[PDB]
Order: structure tokens, then C-alpha cells, then sequence
């Protein structure tokens, strides 16, 4: 018989006694030593020493803890984020032409245009301790944590490709702004009246249905909740920064005259298959192609564009 | 109540929801009219994707109001 420890924070544990009849599936359930699932074997000699990461049939106070580190998850979060983080090891982060980017491997040029996107979002954090925590350490030159995390609440599997916008927008809805931006809709309808509407914090800063600034500030019209026209207008918003996303659109992206934007997304290929994700910056006066590994430094491109973020915001509707 | 989906096609579907219900829920809905898997979806409400744990009342979506429904794309 053995005896070993139990974890899902790296920092409480408890002694568990478990018996060589059974596996710890049966015994404790689902493990990992070394960033291995053991949750199959029988129990031996260098874990009865060391400590194992638990994933189901947690405590009380681990359930309690687990909530304080990770934030309210799905019940399998444990088991998929030991999972793909064991598989991302392998992954490495280059510097392409003085900007670092995920090297293409196992289907993830989706996960390249996020981060690399991510990385140029100025004065942001995280709530969820762990998420902040694996953050600040991708900042640093370790990004193993931090990838695997945002893969485990996107619920992406890894080797499978993906959607990055929607995993962008996932990411981002459990961050806040460590500054301040404001934005203000005035919706109105001719017979209910007019209201004025204000949005504060990053979710002013992000839009997802319009990918030119000039879009976002034109009349939009929907329907009211009496059943009649509704309209809505942007008549005052400021921000650190603007992030529009929409369904790939084929733009004619030129360097002349360069536009308002500071970064972009593109994906290549048809949008019913499998394509391809690149990452685009403006660096200079010319485009900066950023390919999960590679940099393309040409100076225009007729490609679908996705995501597209722009410097900070000052506008009013006179 | 009742709200709207832009599809894919660009025609406006009508659901009959519920505050309470998920935004899950909404999905299982759209799929038995439009065919599209629930997986494969993404709601859009006023520029805010709607993540799949949340509810309607929860991103504040009540009657008459209009979700947009974008394909799941495969980088
Ligand atoms: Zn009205």
C-alpha cells in the first residue's frame, strides 16, 4: 500500500492512502503526476512520495479553492485544461522581426492570431486569478500556461482547428479594463422616445457586427419592443483602443496613404472548410504578414480580413 | 416573447423564448429550423458575443430584440 498527495491549486493538499486492488480511477479518481493522466495504473514508488493533481470527486474545500483560482467552470475544465496542457509543451514561441508569435504546430494558427492580437491590447487583466497569474507569465517568455488555459475555457481540442475571433471575444469577456473608456448609444423610437444608452469599462472597446469605424458610428435600425422601428447611434465613445470584428471580408488592404488601423486579421482559404489563420501589423509605412512562425514584410494584400483593431477613440456627435 | 435571428441566408427567423433560457437553449432552437449545429454557432447581440453558459436575461435580450447568428469558422 501507498500513500500520496492531492492538489488542484499547488498549494493545499491532502494525504491520500490508496490500496494496489484498485486503480485510481476507482480509488481516487482522475490524476496527474509529472503532467501525466496516471488515472489508470496502480499506485507505485515515486508518487508515494510526491504529489498528484486531482480533476474529479474533489472536496469541499477543493470545489471552494478551485472557484477562488479558476472562476466558475465546466466540471470537466480540471481534466481538459491538465490534458492540453501536457499537449502544448511542445509548442514554442518565436520573435519574428521584434515581435514574438506562436510557432504553427498541431492545427494552431488560430491561437497565434489571438494572442498576438491579445499582445498588443494595451491596459488589460484578468479577474480569474489563475488566468491573470498564467497572464503576467506569458508576458515573460513562458506562454505554456497561459495557452492552455484560454484553450480550456474556448473549450478548443487540441490538434483541431478554430475559430479566433470567438475564441478572442471568450478571452475577453473574462478581462477588464485597468483604465477608463466610455461609450454612449443614443437608441430612439418615434413613438416609445429617446435613450440614451452608456456602455463603460472593455466592453466599450470591443464590437462585434462592423469592421470600419465609419459603420459603427452610422444609424443602425432594429426593432423596438413595441413591435415598431427602432434606431441607435454612436454620438460619444472613448477608448485606449478599438477592436471591430466581423465574418471575413475581402478588403483591398494598401500601405498608400495607410488606413486608421494599427492591426489586423485575415483567413485564407473557404470559410465552409478548413483554412488558415495570419496575423497582420502595420509597422512602418508597409504590412507585416505574421504566419504562425514567419514574417511576410510586403506592402499590400488583397486578403479576407476578420479582426480589426484601431488606435484609441475621441468622438461626439457634434 | 419573441426575437429575431438574422441567419445565414440573410431571411429573419422568430423564436419564442424565455428570459431564463440559455443561450444553449436558444441554439438547440435555431438548429431544428435552420439546421445548423449548435456547435457551429455564434450569437451576436448588439456587438456582444453571447457565450454559451449566460441567458437571454442575462446579456439583457428581451422582446423583439435581434441576435445574429455567424458560422463557426475552421483556421
Ligand atoms: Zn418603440
Amino acid at each position: 500500500t501507498i500513500e500520496v498527495l492531492v492538489t488542484v491549486d499547488g498549494v493545499n493538499f491532502r494525504t491520500v492512502v490508496l490500496n494496489n486492488k484498485n486503480t485510481y480511477r476507482s480509488q481516487l479518481g482522475c490524476v496527474f503526476f509529472n503532467g501525466a493522466d496516471i488515472s489508470d495504473t496502480i499506485p507505485d514508488e515515486k508518487q508515494n512520495g510526491h504529489s498528484l493533481y486531482l480533476a474529479d470527486n474533489l472536496t469541499a474545500d477543493e470545489t471552494k479553492a478551485l472557484k477562488e483560482l479558476y472562476g466558475p467552470v465546466d466540471p470537466t475544465f480540471l481534466h481538459r485544461f491538465y490534458s492540453l496542457k501536457a499537449a502544448v509543451h511542445g509548442w514554442k514561441m518565436v520573435v519574428c522581426d521584434k515581435v514574438r508569435s506562436l510557432k504553427l504546430s498541431d492545427n494552431n494558427c488560430y491561437l497565434n492570431a489571438v494572442i498576438m492580437t491579445l499582445d498588443l491590447l494595451k491596459d488589460i487583466k484578468f479577474v480569474i486569478p489563475a488566468l491573470q497569474h498564467a497572464f503576467m507569465k506569458h508576458k515573460g517568455g513562458d506562454s505554456t500556461d497561459f495557452i492552455a488555459l484560454i484553450m480550456a475555457y474556448g473549450n478548443c481540442t487540441f490538434g483541431a482547428p478554430d475559430d479566433a475571433s470567438r475564441l478572442l471575444h471568450t478571452v475577453l469577456a473574462k478581462a477588464e479594463l485597468c483604465c477608463s473608456a466610455r461609450m454612449v448609444w443614443r437608441e430612439w423610437c418615434n413613438v416609445c422616445g429617446i435613450k440614451d444608452v452608456v456602455l463603460q469599462g472593455l466592453k466599450a472597446c470591443c464590437y462585434v457586427g462592423v469592421q470600419t469605424v465609419e459603420d459603427l458610428r452610422a444609424r443602425m435600425t432594429y426593432v423596438c419592443q413595441c413591435g415598431g422601428e427602432r434606431h441607435r447611434q454612436l454620438v460619444e465613445h472613448t477608448t485606449p483602443w478599438l477592436l471591430l470584428s466581423g465574418t471575413p471580408n475581402e478588403k483591398l488592404v494598401t500601405t498608400s496613404t495607410a488606413p486608421d488601423f494599427v492591426a489586423f486579421n485575415v483567413f485564407q482559404g473557404i470559410e465552409t472548410a478548413v483554412g488558415h489563420y495570419v496575423h497582420a501589423r502595420l509597422k512602418g509605412g508597409l504590412i507585416l504578414k505574421f504566419d504562425s512562425g514567419t514574417v511576410s514584410k510586403t506592402s499590400d494584400w488583397k486578403c479576407k480580413v476578420t479582426d480589426v483593431l484601431f488606435p484609441g477613440q475621441k468622438y461626439s456627435s457634434d | 416573447m419573441q426575437i429575431f435571428v438574422k441567419t445565414l441566408t440573410g431571411k429573419t427567423i422568430t423564436l419564442e423564448v424565455e428570459p431564463s433560457d440559455t443561450i444553449e437553449n436558444v441554439k438547440a432552437k435555431i438548429q431544428d429550423k435552420e439546421g445548423i449545429p449548435p456547435d457551429q454557432q455564434r450569437l451576436i447581440f448588439a456587438g456582444k458575443q453571447l457565450e454559451d453558459g449566460r441567458t437571454l436575461s442575462d446579456y439583457n435580450i428581451q422582446k423583439e430584440s435581434t441576435l445574429h447568428l455567424v458560422l463557426r469558422l475552421r483556421g
